[PDB]
C-alpha cells in the first residue's frame, strides 16, 4: 500500500487530491513529520529537498520542482529570459529589475462590454519531465459568472467576432511559450537521475492584444483552480503525475 | 621527498586501511612479502612512492601507517591477512574492550587509557621521516572509537605535530549498512571536536557507496567487503598524486590551497566514474566519463550541486587520457549543465592526469577500465548531509533518547548542545556562500 | 568483550536454564561430555562466550543456584547434567516456600555468599568480561527474592559490567501460589534499579501460544520452556556467532534502551514449534511481528516500539529479508516512534536452530510492556488493600512500608511507559 | 589552459572559464574532570548499594 504525508493545508488543489488519495483504499496518509511516506505535498516556502531520497525501500516523490522558483518569480523570470540564448524574445513584455506596469498599451478586448481579460492555463509536468497542458483554460475577466469565461464560450466568441478559433489565434502561441520556459529550465530541475522524484502543476498567465498576439505575464508555482475544473484537473494529477510511479485524456503533450 | 602517516581507526578504518595498501600494492608493484623488483634503491631512496612506504635494509617496504582499535577482532585480520608480513607488529594497536558504539566511551572513558600509547607509537614512525607532511586519518563517523577516539587523537596530533597537516577520510552512516542508532550522536560530537583539527575531510556516504554496488556492479545485497574495494578506489585516486610523480596535489598543504578556501567548509565532495561489473563492456571515453562527474548517483554523497555553488574544482584523471580531450569535454558539460561558481573564486578546473589506468585487485567486482576520473569538488550542496544528520538528531535529543549512556561514561549534557550549535554555525556558513 | 557468566536461579531458573543449555550445546555441536562433534567451525568462533575449556573439552560457564537441592538435582542426572561444572552448584536446604522475603532477607542471604564466591572464581579467570546472564522467575521465592539479592551483591563488585536476565513473570493461568504478584511486584522494583537487559517472558502468553497457537489442551512446564528455550536461543544468536550487529551485551543496551529503566524487552519467536514445511521470508516477518507470536502477554498495537531488533537464522536472500523488514516499518510506521530513527535493526545468520530451516527471533522495547506491570499491580493491589498474605512477609523482618514503595515504583514505571508512548 | 606541466607519469594543467587550539593540560584537564564525574556517579551508586546492606540486616 502507498503512503503519503500532507504539509500544506492552505493548497486548495493538493487539499482535493488528498480527499481522492484517501478514497481509492490504497493510500495511507501519515502525519506531517513522518519520513517513511512514498509522496510528499509538501510545503510552499523551504521545502526540505535535501532529506528526500534517503529513506531505503521508498520511492519517494513530491510536487514540487526544486529550483521551479527562478522561473515563477517575476524577478528571476526576467533574467532568466534575458540571461539564457535559449529566448533572448518575442512574447514577453519588456522588463527590468510610454506606460509600464510594460503595461500593454491596446489588449484584446471582448464585446460587448470593452472589457478586459487575462488567460489562466493549467500545466502539469511529471517526473518524467513530460508537459501536460489542461485542455480546460480559464478566462479571467469597461477598461479606460464571477468574471470566468471558459474556453467553450471564448471559442464561439472569437469565430462569431473575428472569425477565427482558440486554437489558432491563441493556442498555438500559448503551447509554444509553455515549452520554450519549461525546457529552458530542463537541465537545472529535472529529476531523471535523482535520489527522488519530482512533479508540479503550473498555472501560466497569458495576455492577448487586438493582433491577436499572446503574451507571457506571469508563471506560478502554486496555483489555484476554477470551481468546475477542480474535480477534472485534480484527479487528472492523481493518474498521469502519482499513480504513473504509484500504480494503483484531458491534457494534451506538448512533445519533445 | 616528504613523508605521509595514515591512521587508521575502528573498524570501518582499519578495514578500509586494509584495502587502500592491498591497492597501494599493487599500484606500485609491491608484494605481499614487501619486496618491491622495480625499486632499484635497496633499504632507502626519496621517490614519489616512499611517500607512503619506508624501506628496510633487506629489501621491504613496509607502510607509513598506524592500525588502532579498541577492540582485536578486526586488527587480528591485518595480523594474518595475506599482508601480514607487511606490517610490523608495532603498527597494530588493539584493545580488548571497545566503545560499544559510544562516542563518550571512546573518547573520555576508553580513549584516556591508550591515547597516550598510540602516539608514542606515531611518534616511532615520524621519527623516521626526513621531513614528515601530516596525517591521513581513516575513521567512520558512527563508531565509538572511530568519532570518539579520532577527535581525541586530532586533538593531541594538533598540540604535538602544529605545523603538519591532517586529512580525514570519514565514512557518513547509512542505516542500509549501519550499527546502531546513536550514529547521529556520535557523528556531531565527533564533527564538533575534530572541526578546527582537520584541514580537509573527504566524507563518503555508505548509502551512496551501497546503491552505486547495487546498480552499476549488479549486487544483490553489498557486503563491507564490496564497499571498501570501491571507496579504496576513490581514496587511492585521491592519494596517487602524493605517491607518484606529477605536479598537481603534490603535498598535502595544496590540497587545502585548491580545495579549501573557507577553512570551516573543508569538505569536498568526490565523484567516481566509471564503475563496471567484471561479469561483463563498451570503453567509455573522456568525455563520457567527465560528464558522469555532474551526475549525482555516482557522487561519494548523494546531494544536487545544481543547487549549490562551486568553490573549488579539481578532476583527477587515471588512464587514457590527453589534455585536448579534457577541454573539449568541459566545454561541452560548461553549456550543457548548471556549474555555478562563486563570485569570489574563479570559474576553472584543476586538471590532474595520471597516465598508469586505474588497478583493480584480482577477484574483485570492478572492472579494468581504460581510463577514469574522481572529481573533487568543493560544493555547498554537500551540507544537504549535514542537514539530514542534524535533523536526526535533534528528533533523538529533544527527548534526550539514550543521553543518558553518554552521561554514564563521564560526559556532559552541554557538550551535545554546544555541538549541535557548532553544526548549525556549520549548517549557516554553506547557506551565506551558495546565496 | 568476549566472556559471559550465566546464572540460573530457583526452581523456574534452573529447569529454563537447563534447557538454554541443552539448546545452544547441540547448535555449537557440544554433547554432554563436552566434546565438540561438529561440522562447520562458526560453531567455535564464539564459542568461549559462553564456554570455559578444559582435555580440549567446552564446559559452560554457569552457576546453578537454589535454596533446595530438589530441582538442582534432577539437573545433574538430567541429560546434560555431567556438563555443568560440580564446584557450580551451589545448594542450600531450607528452601524459600515462594516467599520473597526468604530469598531475598533470610534464608537466601544464608546462602549467596557461596555463589558471589563461584561468581568471582569463574569471572577473575575471564580475559574481557562482558556481564551475567540470569534466570529465574519472579513469582517464586528463590529465583526472585535471592535471585534480586544476587543481582544487587553483583552490581556491588561490578559495578561496569552489563547485567541481563530473563524473567518468568507469573500469571494466574499457571499459577503456583497466590502470592505470586507480591513477589513479581518487589522483584520488578529491583529488576528496574539493577539490569540493563530483561526479557520479559510472560507464562500467560507461554500458556496462550501452547493452548491457542500449537492447540495443546494441556499445556506442561515442558511445553512452556520449549517456547523459552528457543526464545533464548533466538535472542543470543547475535552473541554466540559472528556479526555486526548487536554481538555484544553492551551494544545491544545502546541500541535497545534509550531510557535507563525502559529496560525491559518483548521476545517473540517464529515458526511456533512443538517439521518439514519451510517458511517464506514474507511469512516469518509477518509471523515474528505478529501479536500471536510475544512471549509478553500485550499486544504491540497498543503501544509503540522505542527499538527493535530482529535475527533471522537459515540460508535466506539477506535482500528479500532487507526488502521484507523494510516493509513492515513502512507499512505500520505508526507503532514506531518518530523520535528514534531507523529505530529497527536486523542481523542474519546462517546457521538454523535445530529443527528448522528457518526462524525469526524478535525482541522489541515497546511500550505496551506496560500492560503487563499494569496486570501485575492489579492483582497485587486486590490483595495489598486488604493486606492479606502479608504475615508470611513480615514473619521474615520485612515490613508493609516496603510493599507500598514498590507498589509505587512500579506505577510510576507504568506511568514512564505511558508518557513516551503519547509523545 | 593554464600552467601545464608533463612528465613521464603524466601531466596535470588549469582551465579557466571565468575570472571571478586547546594545549595539553587543558586537554589532560578536561579529560580528568570527565574521570572524575564517572568517579562520583559510581561512589553514589555504591553509597546507595550499601543503604540497602543496611537494610538488609535491619530486616
Ligand atoms: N564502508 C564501510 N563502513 C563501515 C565498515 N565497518 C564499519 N562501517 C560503518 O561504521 C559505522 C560503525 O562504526 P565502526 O567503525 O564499525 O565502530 P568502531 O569504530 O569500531 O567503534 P566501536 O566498535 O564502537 O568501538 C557504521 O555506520 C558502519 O556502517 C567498513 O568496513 N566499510
Ligand atoms: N504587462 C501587463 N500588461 C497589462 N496588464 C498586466 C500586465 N502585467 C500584469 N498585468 C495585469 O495584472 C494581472 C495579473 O497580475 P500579475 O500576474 O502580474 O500578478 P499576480 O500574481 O498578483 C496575478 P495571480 O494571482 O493570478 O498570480 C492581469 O490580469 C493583468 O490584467
Ligand atoms: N516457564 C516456567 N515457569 C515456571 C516453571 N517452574 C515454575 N515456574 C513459575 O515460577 C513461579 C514459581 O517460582 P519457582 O521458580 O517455582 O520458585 P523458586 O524455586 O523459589 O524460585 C510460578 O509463577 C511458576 O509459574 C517452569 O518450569 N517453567
Ligand atoms: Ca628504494
Ligand atoms: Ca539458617
Ligand atoms: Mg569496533
Ligand atoms: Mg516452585
Ligand atoms: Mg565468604
Amino acid at each position: 500500500m502507498y503512503t503519503f504525508v500532507v504539509r500544506d493545508e492552505n493548497s486548495s488543489v493538493y487539499a482535493e487530491v488528498s480527499r481522492l488519495l484517501l478514497a481509492t483504499g490504497q493510500w495511507k496518509r501519515l502525519r506531517k513529520d513522518n519520513p517513511r511516506f512514498n509522496l510528499m505535498l509538501g510545503e510552499r516556502n523551504r521545502l526540505p529537498f535535501g532529506r528526500l531520497g534517503h529513506e531505503p525501500g521508498l520511492v519517494q516523490l513530491v510536487n514540487y520542482y526544486r529550483g521551479a522558483d527562478k522561473l515563477c518569480r517575476k524577478a528571476s523570470l526576467v533574467k532568466l529570459i534575458k540571461t539564457s540564448p535559449e529566448l533572448s524574445c518575442t512574447w514577453f513584455p519588456e522588463s527590468y529589475v510610454n506606460v509600464w506596469i510594460k503595461y500593454l498599451e491596446k489588449p484584446l478586448l471582448l464585446e460587448p462590454g470593452h472589457r478586459k481579460f487575462d488567460i489562466r492555463s493549467w500545466v502539469l509536468v511529471d517526473h518524467l519531465y513530460n508537459i501536460y497542458l489542461y485542455r480546460e483554460g480559464v478566462l479571467r475577466t469597461p477598461y479606460n459568472e464571477g468574471n470566468e469565461m471558459f474556453f467553450e464560450e471564448f471559442n464561439q466568441y472569437l469565430m462569431d467576432a473575428l472569425n477565427t478559433t482558440l486554437e489558432n489565434s491563441i493556442l498555438l502561441q500559448i503551447k509554444h511559450i509553455i515549452r520554450s520556459c519549461l525546457m529552458c529550465i530542463e537541465p537545472a530541475i529535472s529529476t531523471k537521475h535523482l535520489h527522488y522524484q519530482s512533479f508540479q502543476l503550473f498555472g501560466f498567465d497569458f495576455m492577448v492584444d487586438e493582433e491577436l498576439k499572446v503574451w507571457l505575464i506571469e508563471v506560478n508555482g502554486a496555483p489555484a483552480c476554477a470551481q468546475k475544473l477542480y474535480a477534472e484537473l485534480c484527479q487528472g494529477i492523481v493518474d498521469v503525475a502519482i499513480s504513473s510511479v504509484f500504480p494503483l485524456s484531458i491534457f494534451i503533450k506538448l512533445h519533445h | 621527498m616528504r613523508e605521509c602517516i595514515s591512521i587508521h581507526v575502528g573498524q570501518a578504518g582499519v578495514q578500509i586501511g586494509n584495502a587502500c595498501w592491498e591497492l597501494y600494492c599493487l599500484e606500485h608493484g609491491i608484494q605481499p612479502d614487501g619486496q618491491m623488483p622495480s625499486d632499484k634503491t635497496i633499504g632507502g631512496g626519496d621517490d614519489s612512492f616512499n611517500t607512503f612506504f619506508s624501506e628496510t635494509g633487506a629489501g621491504k617496504h613496509v607502510p607509513r601507517a598506524v592500525f588502532v582499535d579498541l577492540e582485536p577482532t578486526v586488527i587480528d585480520e591485518v595480523r594474518t591477512g595475506t599482508y601480514r608480513q607487511l606490517f610490523h607488529p608495532e603498527q597494530l594497536i588493539t584493545g580488548k574492550e571497545d566503545a560499544a558504539n559510544n562516542y563518550a566511551r571512546g573518547h573520555y572513558t576508553i580513549g584516556k587509557e591508550i591515547i597516550d600509547l598510540v602516539l608514542d607509537r606515531i611518534r616511532k614512525l615520524a621519527d623516521q621521516c626526513t621531513g614528515l607532511q601530516g596525517f591521513l586519518v581513516f575513521h567512520s563517523f558512527g563508531g565509538g572509537t572511530g568519532s570518539g577516539f579520532t577527535s581525541l587523537l586530532m586533538e593531541r596530533l594538533s598540540v604535538d605535530y602544529g605545523k603538519k597537516s591532517k586529512l580525514e577520510f570519514s565514512i557518513y552512516p547509512a542505516p542500509q549498512v549501519s550499527t546502531a542508532v546513536v550514529e547521529p550522536y556520535n557523528s556531531i560530537l565527533t564533527t564538533h571536536t575534530t572541526l578546527e583539527h582537520s584541514d580537509c575531510a573527504f566524507m563518503v556516504d555508505n548509502e551512496a557507496i551501497y546503491d552505486i554496488c547495487r546498480r552499476n556492479l549488479d549486487i544483490e545485497r553489498p557486503t563491507y567487503t564490496n564497499l571498501n574495494r570501491l571507496i579504496s578506489q576513490i581514496v587511492s585516486s585521491i592519494t596517487a598524486s602524493l605517491r607518484f610523480d606529477g605536479a598537481l596535489n603534490v603535498d598535502l598543504t595544496e590540497f587545502q590551497t585548491n580545495l579549501v578556501p573557507y577553512p570551516r567548509i573543508h569538505f569536498p565532495l568526490a565523484t567516481y566514474a566509471p564503475v563496471i561489473s567484471a561479469e561483463k563492456h563498451e570503453q567509455l571515453s573522456v568525455a563520457e566519463i567527465t560528464n558522469a562527474c555532474f551526475e549525482p548517483a555516482n557522487q561519494m554523497v548523494k546531494c544536487d550541486p545544481r543547487h549549490g555553488k562551486y568553490m573549488a574544482c579539481c578532476l583527477l584523471y587515471r588512464g587514457d587520457v590527453v589534455p585536448k580531450d579534457v577541454n573539449a569535454a568541459i566545454a561541452t558539460i560548461k553549456t550543457k549543465r548548471s556549474i555555478q561558481f562563486v563570485d569570489w573564486c574563479p570559474t576553472g578546473f584543476k586538471v590532474g592526469i595520471n597516465y598508469q589506468p586505474p588497478t583493480v585487485v584480482p577477484g574483485g567486482d570492478l572492472a579494468k577500465v581504460q581510463r577514469a576520473v574522481c572529481m573533487l569538488s568543493n560544493t555547498t550542496a554537500i551540507a544537504e548531509a549535514w542537514a539530514r544528520l542534524d535533523h536526526k538528531f535533534d528528533l533523538m535529543y529533544a527527548k534526550r533518547a539514550f543521553v543518558h549512556w553518554y552521561v554514564g561514561e563521564g560526559m556532559e549534557e552541554g557538550e551535545f548542545s554546544e555541538a549541535r550549535e557548532d553544526m548549525a554555525a556549520l549548517e549557516k556558513d554553506y547557506e551565506e556562500v551558495g546565496v | 568483550m568476549r566472556e559471559i557468566v550465566h546464572i540460573q536461579a530457583g526452581q523456574c531458573g534452573n529447569q529454563i536454564g537447563a534447557k538454554f543449555w541443552e539448546v545452544i550445546s547441540d547448535e555449537h555441536g557440544i554433547d554432554p561430555t563436552g566434546s565438540y562433534h561438529g561440522d562447520s567451525d562458526l560453531q567455535l568462533e564464539r564459542i568461549n562466550v559462553y564456554y570455559n575449556e578444559a582435555g580440549n573439552k567446552y564446559v559452560p560457564r554457569a552457576i546453578l543456584v537454589d535454596l533446595e537441592p530438589g530441582t538442582m538435582d534432577s539437573v545433574r542426572s538430567g541429560p546434560f547434567g555431567q556438563i555443568f561444572r560440580p564446584d557450580n552448584f551451589v545448594f542450600g536446604q531450607s528452601g524459600a516456600g515462594n516467599n520473597w522475603a526468604k530469598g531475598h532477607y533470610t534464608e537466601g542471604a544464608e546462602l549467596v555468599d557461596s555463589v558471589l564466591d563461584v561468581v568471582r572464581k569463574e569471572s577473575e579467570s575471564c580475559d574481557c568480561l562482558q556481564g551475567f546472564q540470569l534466570t529465574h522467575s519472579l513469582g517464586g521465592g528463590t529465583g526472585s527474592g535471592m535471585g534480586t539479592l544476587l543481582i544487587s551483591k553483583i552490581r556491588e563488585e561490578y559495578p561496569d559490567r552489563i547485567m541481563n536476565t530473563f524473567s518468568v513473570m507469573p500469571s494466574p493461568k499457571v499459577s503456583d501460589t497466590v502470592v505470586e504478584p507480591y513477589n513479581a511486584t518487589l522483584s520488578v522494583h529491583q529488576l528496574v534499579e539493577n539490569t540493563d537487559e530483561t526479557y520479559c517472558i510472560d507464562n500467560e502468553a507461554l500458556y496462550d501460544i501452547c493452548f491457542r497457537t500449537l492447540k495443546l489442551t494441556t499445556p506442561t512446564y515442558g511445553d512452556l520452556n520449549h517456547l523459552v528455550s528457543a526464545t533464548m536461543s533466538g535472542v543470543t544468536t547475535c552473541l554466540r556467532f559472528p556479526g555486526q550487529l548487536n554481538a555484544d551485551l553492551r551494544k545491544l543496551a545502546v541500541n535497545m534502551v534509550p531510557f535507563p529503566r525502559l529496560h525491559f524487552f518483548m521476545p517473540g519467536f517464529a515458526p511456533l514449534t512443538s517439521q518439514y514445511r519451510a517458511l517464506t521470508v514474507p511469512e516469518l516477518t509477518q509471523q515474528m511481528f505478529d501479536s500471536k507470536n510475544m512471549m509478553a502477554a500485550c499486544d504491540p498495537r497498543h503501544g509503540r516500539y522505542l527499538t527493535v531488533a530482529a535475527i533471522f537464522r537459515g540460508r535466506m536472500s539477506m535482500k528479500e529479508v532487507d526488502e521484507q523488514m523494510l516493509n513492515v516499518q513502512n507499512k505500520n510506521s505508526s507503532y514506531f516512534v518518530e523520535w528514534i530513527p531507523n529505530n529497527v535493526k536486523t542481523a542474519v545468520c546462517d546457521i538454523p536452530p535445530r529443527g528448522l530451516k528457518m526462524s525469526a527471533t524478535f525482541i522489541g522495547n515497546s511500550t505496551a510492556i506496560q500492560e503487563l506491570f499494569k496486570r501485575i499491580s492489579e492483582q497485587f493491589t486486590a490483595m495489598f488493600r486488604r493486606k492479606a498474605f502479608l504475615h508470611w512477609y513480615t514473619g521474615e523482618g520485612m515490613d508493609e512500608m516496603e510493599f507500598t514503595e514498590a507498589e509505587s515504583n512500579m506505577n510510576d514505571l507504568v506511568s514512564e511507559y505511558q508518557q513516551y508512548q503519547d509523545a | 589552459v593554464i600552467e601545464l606541466n608533463k612528465c613521464t607519469s603524466g601531466q596535470s594543467f588549469e582551465v579557466i572559464l571565468k575570472p571571478p587550539d586547546p594545549s595539553l593540560e587543558e586537554i589532560q584537564k578536561k579529560l580528568e574532570a570527565a574521570e572524575e564525574r564517572r568517579k562520583y556517579q559510581e561512589a553514589e551508586l555504591l553509597k546507595h548499594l550499601a543503604e540497602k546492606r543496611e537494610h538488609e540486616r535491619e530486616v
